[PDB]
């Protein structure tokens, strides 16, 4: 008689990061 | 035993005649005999993309061997789909389900390899709940397992390929999507069923086109299950028409009780002449109803009914309405854009071809370049059109392009690569385009973009398709990408004069040249080029923001009459051809609507009366009488 | 498949682990998929990773270079007991070779014939 | 226990005596000592490269617990290792690392702080997914931890600088990669365990040669660990000749064989002549100066902050420049692949200078880089190739003399660019027609002062000062152009062959190939291109129509002013 548990379940994401420029 | 209350045969109900026919796959069903008594690496795996009918394939496997027409040493033999929940639905204490599972393998084992097994979704049993993967693993790893799975490729890859340890376990039976002739044939044998069950007529035309018409707008589904729906809803439809009555008379049925409910909510009307043309029409449909005595079979155009009440794009039958109202949509846009002839030419001509069906499937409906400088209704003849075609001004993708001035805000207009921050919310434009395949997109002011945005709007006007972060494909062909521009500003209000509508084309073209890509330019369908303004013109753009002045102020409970000379005084206080109809706007604005707001204001002006908005010596006044 | 209990499996792990000890070396072990006895689920790779790193291990690996690199290279005593024994792709006239070893197996099988060209 | 768990006591098989009898690194030991008798912060961390046996540290620490050679506060610990790689691979939910880490807490607060634990890889414990600082900082400033880190400055940096309350508490210790004469102290150390491991003996100058061998050829893995692999593998291989149906002592050859396979050197580079006409005919003066500026720059006089060799070429292009350069990269370092043809064509400006050497930082070709200096820290042992150096812009002199000078140039994004083990080649043609026109019969030395002395009046003298020899590329006859063409022909004939035909070819065709495209204006590839595309062209069309048959001979008879080809 086991009862199934409901779980935690860590997920995840990220982030990109733009970079501008000078144009001489 | 277990085998009688934990499986379901599917022989039996191919014996009993239950299935449908399976058509074609001949080369797939041999395949899959050939896999299934190989020695080594037994168990073959259907992969299909959804909708291919894997489980068709298994199915008119068990209609064969009741059929007999599989070899000898497959004769005999019986598939029972394994159910994958029935086993749990009772596992209630420990281990109960492995003993399910473990009791099934004893009597397969039983049934001594006279009996196929067959598992759909296989991935679902890559984990089912150690518990069921790694159970079986043994049993396949001893060649006494006539597994059979089916699993779309992307679960088999990421699911079953990660494992190295069951590649050696399985086969990649890979079935394709269908071709449209094979479509042909899967349903004329269903035709034959599905005019077995709804007791109506499907004509073969109707089944070609129902393929064409489903490989060349759906591009989301894929063969040959929307052509089935395709039949399935149309069927549906034309006995529903059999059942009450035809459709007609239902529009004027919930148009007449819409009425009636109003009507009965209203105890000024603009409602007694609808409702009686709509009585009278009502009674006159329902006349030839009885004369009549309708649709009984299944033509090609209850299939175009059904797909544009699915999609969105009017490949409907076109009515006289539609006619009246293409030609009366020349009429409207110079209703509501007055001038700018060419504007109105080039769109006009753009969606009767459309609607004429004469549009090249392979690229977007009419692509516009519009230049010309400010104010000469470029934007307002882009509400114009999604104002007629959908009837509300936003009710269309405005993509407003100086936002993107950035090389990096395609992320916005298309969408984020995965894993990044916002990946599950698409793009704007690429998002709202799959939602509604026949809208009209506006690129607002294309000429401020940073300008490896054009790689996209290359794409999109070379064929109609474009890849967001998400993997995904658009179907871009049914739209009507127009954008916006005023490259030739000071060279169009130079030389509108003297110069005909050829050469200032080709001199603004060169001057486009040097702006955009010259792989871009040649890529649009037609570059339209405007012209400022002239008085009369000014003139009747004066009289419709008085117009709907008047519609401003009737909402609120008064009345204007204007003169006759203070027209004149707006024509000429609100012009220059140099920065378009909107001097008129600010002059409309400061000369009227600040003295009669003033005075409203005040107090001093009455409502139930006429403002009567005459002339002063240099101003405008206003007067109550 | 015969376990069902934390502590039977593992029982049994370790009942074949000293048996291991107690045969003293003349047993020569394989197991493959290394990478997934790390991660079978005390999992079974850090269960072994003391015969490792007692002197009495005398198992045989096979993965791919992957797994390998990441799931074995990365850990430290499982580095430390094990080399980049490559498994090469053999030539076509080595397949050749293996194919005459298993026509005849094939044939009396499926009870055809096959050509050798 | 837990600690049978995750934990492997060392002062158990060191009580034992069962671990390496560890010689060296006694300073890094000694570091230990005085971080580990600290009050507070006593987590000491060991920074190298990995493989170089801090393990080995750790144990000879635990050697001298057990032989008692340390002083008295660090008696009666017990040396432990924690695992970074299963507390997060077992770890599948929230709290399972965590949950591991604070059992490993609690039982070893049962142990009361007379225990050692080791922990790699300490930029792993920063990063799980919150995980370890936030529960082993305490613990680190509880000072009832006793860890011993072990990482690598670079994975340091990145992310364990980042928080710098990580930072306070470990102590950095640097270990370094052992010299080879420590790796000969190690081995001396460690010899008698291997002989009486396989009952051998072992040959102490195949050591020398092993680690000298190691240290110069494969950089995969770095001492002591390739050495320790080299010899136990070596070791093995004649433990095999031995049961296998006869030296104990494994020799030197056998760790050239492992070494090559899993000595050519000095007398190629004193054979440096021979070398460059192994595959390139004519050019003998040239050859000679070449082989004599090589042999200088091995012959180990000149200054150590300067490169091998200052050139500059002159002469018609195309005629085995760029061919000289192959070959001269082939010979010298490895191959035809470790160079980099670069054209002084296009740089003429100052932005042409941002360009090639880098841009500053906020600017458009920073991280795309220099030109030059990030081919050149990708192929650190190439050799640079200039091509028409008279088109470039003045200011890139200046770049120039930083590198025949300083042997180094910091590129724009910052570093170090070393150019000591380079070739700088720079090509030009400037005094063409006076090599050309005056090629009959004048000598290699006065044409070479002539054509000096020109592009002294060209270019700058300080450039030239430089410059340690500039070779003079005289035009190649008929003759030398021909066998260039007839090794074309050798080579065509090798992958046909390998596609599997028996092809000849008549002379006169030789001849008609010869005079194709021979021109002493252009170079030798109009003669290449000319025999390409008049021979490969109605070859395939001959072939695909179902005519040539593998096997027949193929000889390149002559038409009237074509060739055909037989089948016989
Ligand atoms: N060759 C065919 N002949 C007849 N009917 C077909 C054929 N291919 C597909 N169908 C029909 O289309 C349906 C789709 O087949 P499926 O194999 O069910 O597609 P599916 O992607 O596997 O969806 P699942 O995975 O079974 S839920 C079948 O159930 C049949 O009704
Ligand atoms: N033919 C026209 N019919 C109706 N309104 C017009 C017409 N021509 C110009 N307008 C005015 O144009 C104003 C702004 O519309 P827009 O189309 O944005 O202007 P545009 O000159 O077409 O160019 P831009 O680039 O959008 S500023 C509206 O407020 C209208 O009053
Ligand atoms: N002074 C020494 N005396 C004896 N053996 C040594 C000595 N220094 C290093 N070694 C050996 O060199 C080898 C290096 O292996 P490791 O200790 O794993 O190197 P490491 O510095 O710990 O780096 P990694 O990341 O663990 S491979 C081991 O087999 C050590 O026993």
């Amino acid at each position: 008689a086991a009862a199934a548990a409901a779980a935690a379940a860590a997920a995840a994401a990220a982030a990109a990061a733009a970079a501008a420029a000078a144009a001489a | 035993q277990a085998l009688k209350k934990y499986t379901i045969d599917l022989t039996e109900r191919a014996e009993q005649g239950k299935l449908d026919p399976v058509i074609g796959r001949d080369e797939e069903i041999r395949r899959t005999i050939q896999v299934l008594q190989r020695r080594t690496k037994n168990n073959p795996v259907l992969i299909g993309e959804p909708g291919v009918g894997k489980t068709a394939i298994v199915e008119g496997l068990a209609q064969r061997i009741i059929n007999g027409e599989v070899p000898e040493g497959l004769k005999g033999r019986r598939v029972l789909a394994l159910d994958m929940g029935a086993l749990v639905a009772g596992a209630k204490y420990r281990g109960e389900f492995e003993e399910r599972l473990k009791g099934v393998l004893n009597d397969l084992a039983k049934q001594e390899g006279n009996v196929i097994l067959f598992i759909d979704a296989l991935h679902t049993m890559v984990g089912a709940g150690m518990d069921a993967g790694n159970m079986l693993k043994p049993a396949l790893a001893r060649g006494e397992l006539h597994c059979v799975g089916a699993t779309t490729l992307d679960e088999y890859r990421q699911y079953i390929e990660k494992d190295a340890a069951l590649e050696r376990r399985f086969q990649k039976v890979f079935v394709a999507e269908p071709s449209v002739e094979d479509t042909i044939a899967i349903l004329r044998g269903l035709k034959e069923r599905y005019e077995l069950h709804h007791h109506v007529q499907i004509t073969d035309p109707a089944i070609v086109a129902a393929a064409t018409l489903s490989h060349r707008y759906i591009a989301d589904r894929q063969l040959p299950d929307k052509a089935i729906d395709l039949i399935d809803e149309a069927a549906s439809s034309i006995r529903m028409q059999i059942d009450s009555k035809p459709e007609e008379l239902d529009r004027l049925d919930r148009r007449i009780i819409q009425l009636k409910l109003e009507q009965q909510a209203l105890m000024l009307d603009m409602l007694n002449e609808e409702l009686s043309d709509k009585e009278r029409q009502y009674s006159e449909l329902e006349e030839e109803w009885k004369a009549e005595k309708l649709r009984n079979k299944v033509t090609d155009a209850e299939i175009a009914e059904v797909l544009a009440r699915w999609t969105g794009i009017p490949v409907s039958r076109m009515m006289e309405s539609e006619r009246e109202k293409l030609l009366r949509m020349e009429q409207e846009l110079h209703h509501r854009v007055i001038g700018q002839n060419e504007a109105v030419d080039a769109v006009s001509n753009a969606i009767r071809r459309s609607r004429a069906g004469l549009a090249d499937p392979n690229r977007p409906i009419g692509s516009f370049l519009f230049l010309g400088p400010t104010g000469v209704g470029k934007t307002e003849l882009c509400k114009a059109l999604a104002n007629f075609m959908f009837d509300s001004d936003e009710a269309m993708v405005r993509i407003d392009m100086s936002e993107f001035m950035e090389k990096h805000s395609v992320s916005r207009l298309v969408g984020a690569p995965p894993g990044y921050v916002g990946y599950e919310e698409g793009g704007y434009l690429t998002e709202a385009v799959r939602r509604r395949p026949y809208s009209v997109i506006l690129l607002d002011a294309v000429e401020k973009a940073h300008p490896d945005v054009f790689n996209i709007l290359l794409q999109v006007l070379d064929d109609g398709r474009l890849t967001d972060g998400q993997g995904r494909t658009v179907d871009f062909r049914n739209t009507v990408v127009i954008m916006t521009s005023n490259l030739g500003s000071d060279l169009i209000q130079e030389r509108f004069g003297e110069l005909d509508y050829a050469h200032m084309k080709e001199l603004v073209l060169g001057v486009v040249s040097h702006n955009f890509r010259p792989e871009f330019i040649n890529r649009i369908d037609e570059v339209v080029v405007f012209h400022p303004l002239g008085e009369q013109h000014i003139a009747s753009i004066a009289q419709i923001q008085l117009k709907r002045l008047y519609k401003r102020l009737e909402e609120r409970g008064y009345e204007i009459h204007i003169s006759d000379e203070a027209l004149k005084l707006l024509s000429e206080n609100g012009y220059d051809p140099v920065y378009g109809a909107r001097p008129l706007k600010r002059a409309i604005q400061q000369q009227i609507e600040n003295p009669l707001a003033q005075q409203i204001l005040s107090g001093e002006l009455v409502p139930g009366k006429v403002i009567r908005l005459e002339v002063n010596e240099d101003r405008i006044v206003a007067v109550q009488h």
